[PDB]
């Protein structure tokens, strides 16, 4: 429901780079250039950022106490 | 046996005794749905 | 003789060439780094309040996944039996906002999260999250949470491109584009495979008979990177010292048979 | 000579006899189970049960 | 194959006999190694499938050769109680010894087995006909004569 | 690490090595194969799940030296190579 | 991995791959019988008939309801409730507590108290259970290829490509020719092409991106157009003889988990009429 901390395959921590990637790719910058800037060489990491969907934001509206 | 509960809609403190209560409802809103709040004792979870 | 040559060096990655070593020892070093080098990691969490949208077992995993720095001087990281020293991480948050790894407060100044920007959980208004997390030394084979980084290697190979090919200039341009060292010679172009080099579709016919390859024996291009828990040089040294300690213990146990 | 049905029947009878308290006619390794004891007696040839054939 | 089972979600039941006679019946009549040959057509029902056949072809195909470590490791993995490697089939450049797949496979067969037939890979009947002629003329051909006419 | 002997002969030694896996076993057997007096040597994991930490070994020699002595020689060569690699790493990294 | 079995990496599982959670809701009514007799939520006294072990009431509150976030086990009581007696006894109260299913386990997530249509109290309790992937769990791609996890392999044993990739999953090459699912092979190339170029690939039925475009684009990025990479064996540390097809494929975890299918009966109870063992895992 939230961005994972590390890539499932290699283990590199990519949890902090999701919002930066989303913002820069929204601004208009080329997604591949943004990924290369962030330092994600192996496509195992790039998959995790490219395919992730943020789903914490629409389940927070229901609370259980 | 008095105990505290949390309302379903407004999520506010409701204190009621179910064993003797006949009309179970939140006093602030007519909701008949209440939660039993989590206890305050610490709980241990394995980080697996 | 045995020698090590550095090719690249940066903040969290080291690239070097190992020479004179059999494949078995190289694979042993890789496996030792992957599984034997110990680090700090969260192993048990004691929640007091958790009103967030995520259950306890998800927040616990996220806490465990965060890398924590590991001091090198204070502990015998190369010992075959590790210490049971425990470091407690505490946190208390409330209200709207994203809980970051930088909000964790540690008992020990030498053990703290490496990256202070990793998100943990989003909290709405009126939501509180209070817990204590206990971190202890552990190895990379019992659980992936204790891995110090990631390591792989490849053979050190030289790809020979005959100039008899009508359009070898395109191959040379592609090799220079990929960033590999190219040493042009007479009738033959030498490409050093620092990084993988796959010939294109149109040149696939020339493979073997004209585009042949040469594997330099006992030479491997290592690649080691870390998440920041330990410097890469310390990781390699610790793995190498564990390799000696295991051999010494085997010598002792074998001598016990007489 | 023996049909597999006869062999199975003989072994099943011997194992039940041994379990119910009959002595073993051959030395056996300790910890063995009665069925294996009966099978051992059989392949060793010490069988006290014979089969009736018309 | 006897169970007609594949590991795509199939569930299979297990039963435990409770009496000594039932256990003896299960042990003597119902052992798996007893039912290798199917009663329907008198042929084997238990046998190698898929990767077994593919690996056998890879091992016994023409041109297959293995090194010292590969031979030792594969023999130890198979469980063969060997304590001395046979003579190398060929010597690689740099002086390394090599063993063919035929030699490795022959260590699993009984010491006195003899048989010949045609397999599904037959594509040039002349090659098979020559071998059949050589075997027919004398019931024991010279192995160094067969190895010149060896065909997959 | 424990050594549990399964069986032994005039020139054969077969033993478990509990607390180990392919990482050390493969290196040890590959070091052993360099010794000219070792006729046959190999290891295996009898089951990838239950015997994950119990690699079974077999060492056979030609009688010139005891298998227990060849194991000592291999384990000493391993230590020498590891140390001499570490020195080069230390000198090159700084 | 033969006969449609699959092999999965241990490290990836430990990092949060296919990890799932299971939910189940229990229900308990405080029925009101004719003649004024009624049930009641309470701690069952040892006097009452049918009183199970005190061990099973370890996680109950004085109002008769379980504390949320308390971990429970098999046949543990969630809601304690006593019922009016049966005339064969007398001056007794039948124990009619609602308990966890005999083979299930987890943690109580939430407790809800409501009123039915007739005003009687109604309590619903949901128990959540973590389900880490294990042997026997079923995985299926969307091309109809399905299987179960045959083995969980440590990361250092898995082979790695010379470009630094470790497979998350390994499948047998034997089912591909018989199943004739070329679309899965095309999706394998397309996934890596999308993950390498930084944007998703359209896979519409009859107007999706053609195979030849993807093959050329993969070669443009520096890989081989066949999708084959050189890997090194994770045990011997030397490269395999043949180039290996590796890509990225969408896989789904099915709700056929072995934790819900395993079932064993020693003696159990018996049916009233035929005096034979009952039917189903639940009883
Ligand atoms: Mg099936
Ligand atoms: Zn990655
Ligand atoms: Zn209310």
């Amino acid at each position: 429901m939230i961005v994972p901390v590390r890539c499932f395959t290699c283990g590199k921590v990519i949890g902090d780079k999701y919002y930066e990637f989303k913002r820069r790719v929204e601004a208009g910058e080329d997604p591949e250039k943004v990924l290369d800037d962030l330092g994600l060489e192996r496509y195992c990491c790039r998959r995790m950022l490219l395919s992730h969907v943020e789903l914490i934001d629409d389940i927070m509206h229901y609370r259980v106490y | 046996v008095e105990a505290v509960y949390r309302c379903f809609k407004c999520g506010r403190e409701v204190k009621l005794d179910l064993s003797i209560t006949r009309d179970l409802r939140c006093p602030y809103c007519g909701s008949k749905i209440l939660y039993k709040p989590r206890p305050k004792v610490p709980r241990r979870v394995k980080a697996i | 003789g045995i020698e090590v040559q550095i090719l690249e060096k940066k903040e969290d990655s080291i690239k070097f060439v190992l020479k004179g070593v059999h494949v078995s020892f190289a694979n042993a070093l890789r496996r030792t780094i992957l599984g034997e080098v110990p680090t700090f990691a969260v192993d048990e969490v004691e929640f007091y309040e958790n009103d967030s949208a995520l259950f306890d077992e998800i927040i616990a995993h996220r806490l465990a996944m965060i890398p924590l720095t590991t001091p090198v001087d204070r502990f015998e990281l190369d010992a075959l039996e590790l210490d049971d020293y425990t470091v407690t991480l505490s946190l208390e948050a409330e209200g709207p906002g994203i809980v970051y790894s930088g909000d964790l407060k540690s008992d020990d100044p030498d053990v703290k999260p490496v990256n202070p920007n990793i998100p943990i959980v989003k909290l709405a208004e009126g939501q509180r999250l209070v817990f204590n997390a206990y971190a202890k030394l552990g190895r990379g084979k019992d659980h992936a949470k204790w891995q110090p980084g990631f390591v792989y290697y490849k053979y050190y190979t030289i790809v020979h491109i005959s100039k008899s090919i009508p359009e070898w200039k395109e191959l040379k341009k592609l090799a220079k584009k990929r960033g590999l060292p190219v040493e042009e010679t007479e009738e033959e172009v030498l490409v050093t495979t620092i990084k993988p080099f796959y010939i294109p579709k149109d040149f696939e016919e020339y493979e073997g008979k004209e585009i042949w390859e040469e594997i330099v024996p006992n030479t491997y291009i290592f690649t080691v990177e870390t998440n920041g828990e330990l410097p890469v040089e310390e990781i390699v040294s610790i793995a190498l010292k564990i390799l000696m300690r295991k051999a010494d213990r085997f010598i002792s146990e074998l001598q016990k048979l007489t | 000579k023996y049909t597999r049905f006869e062999k199975a029947r003989i072994i099943g009878a011997r194992a039940l006899q041994i379990s119910m308290g009959a002595p073993v006619l051959i030395d056996v390794p300790p910890g063995i189970t009665p069925l294996e004891a009966a099978i051992l007696e059989f392949e060793k040839g010490v069988i006290p049960i014979t089969v009736i054939r018309p | 194959p006897p169970y007609n089972a594949d590991f795509d979600g199939d569930e299979m039941n297990l039963h435990v006999p409770q009496t000594e006679e039932a256990q003896a019946e299960a042990r003597i009549l119902m052992e798996v190694q007893n039912h290798i040959i199917s009663p329907r057509y008198g042929g084997p029902i238990i046998g190698g499938i898929q990767d077994h056949i593919s690996g056998g072809y890879l091992l016994t195909r023409e041109g297959a050769y293995f090194t010292r470590d590969e031979v030792e490791q594969m023999l130890m993995f198979a469980g063969v109680d060997i304590t001395e490697l046979p003579e190398p089939d060929k010597y690689d450049e740099n002086g390394n010894p090599l063993w063919s797949g035929k030699t490795i496979f022959s260590l699993l067969l009984p010491e006195d087995l003899t048989v010949w037939y045609r397999n599904k890979l037959c594509d040039e009947p002349e090659r098979c006909e020559a071998l059949e002629k050589l075997i027919e003329e004398k019931l024991m051909p010279d192995p160094e004569e067969v190895r010149k006419l060896a065909y997959d | 690490m424990k050594i549990e002997v399964i069986k032994k002969e005039e020139n054969l030694l077969e033993f478990y090595l509990e607390g180990e896996d392919h990482t050390f076993a493969n290196l040890l057997v590959e070091t052993l194969r360099e010794n000219p007096h070792v006729k046959f040597t190999a290891y295996t994991i009898e089951h990838p799940i239950t015997m994950a930490r119990k690699p079974r070994f077999r060492v056979v020699t030609d009688g010139e030296i005891t298998p227990e002595e060849a194991l000592e020689e291999a384990a000493k060569k391993i230590f020498e190579r590891a140390k001499e690699v570490l020195e080069a790493w230390e000198k090159a990294v700084k | 991995n033969m006969e449609d079995a699959i092999i999965i990496n241990k490290a990836s599982i430990e990092r949060g791959l296919a990890r799932s959670t299971f939910f189940r809701t229990y229900e308990a009514e405080e029925k009101k019988y004719l003649g004024g007799q009624t049930d009641k939520f309470e701690i069952p006294d040892p006097t009452v008939r049918g009183y199970r072990g005190e061990k099973y009431y370890r996680n109950l509150d004085e109002d008769g309801l379980i504390f949320p976030e308390s971990k429970v086990e098999g046949k543990d009581v969630l809601v304690g409730r006593t019922s009016p007696p049966r005339f064969l006894s007398l001056q007794e109260r039948r124990e009619t507590s609602v308990a966890v299913r005999p083979s299930e386990k987890g943690v109580v997530d939430k407790v809800i108290i409501t009123e039915t249509g007739d005003g009687t109290k109604l309590v619903k309790v949901t128990v959540r259970d973590l389900r880490i992937p294990e042997l026997g769990d079923k995985f299926a791609s969307r091309h109809g290829q399905k299987g179960v996890i045959g083995l969980i392999v440590p990361q250092e044993d898995m082979p790695w490509t010379e470009s630094g990739i470790v497979p998350d999953l390994i499948v047998n090459p034997h089912g591909i020719p018989s199943r004739m699912t070329v679309g899965q092979l095309i999706e394998a190339i397309g996934g890596k092409v999308a993950s390498l170029k930084g944007r998703r690939v359209d896979g519409t039925a009859f107007i999706g991106e053609p195979e030849e475009k993807l093959r050329k684009e993969l070669e443009e990025l520096g890989f081989k157009h066949t999708g084959r990479e050189i890997m090194y064996d994770g045990i011997t540390g030397k490269r395999l003889e043949a180039d290996i097809f590796i890509g990225v494929i969408y896989y789904q975890r099915l709700h056929h988990m072995v934790a819900d299918k395993i079932h064993a009966r020693s003696r159990g109870p018996v049916q009233v009429l035929t005096k034979q063992p009952t039917e189903g895992r639940a009883r």
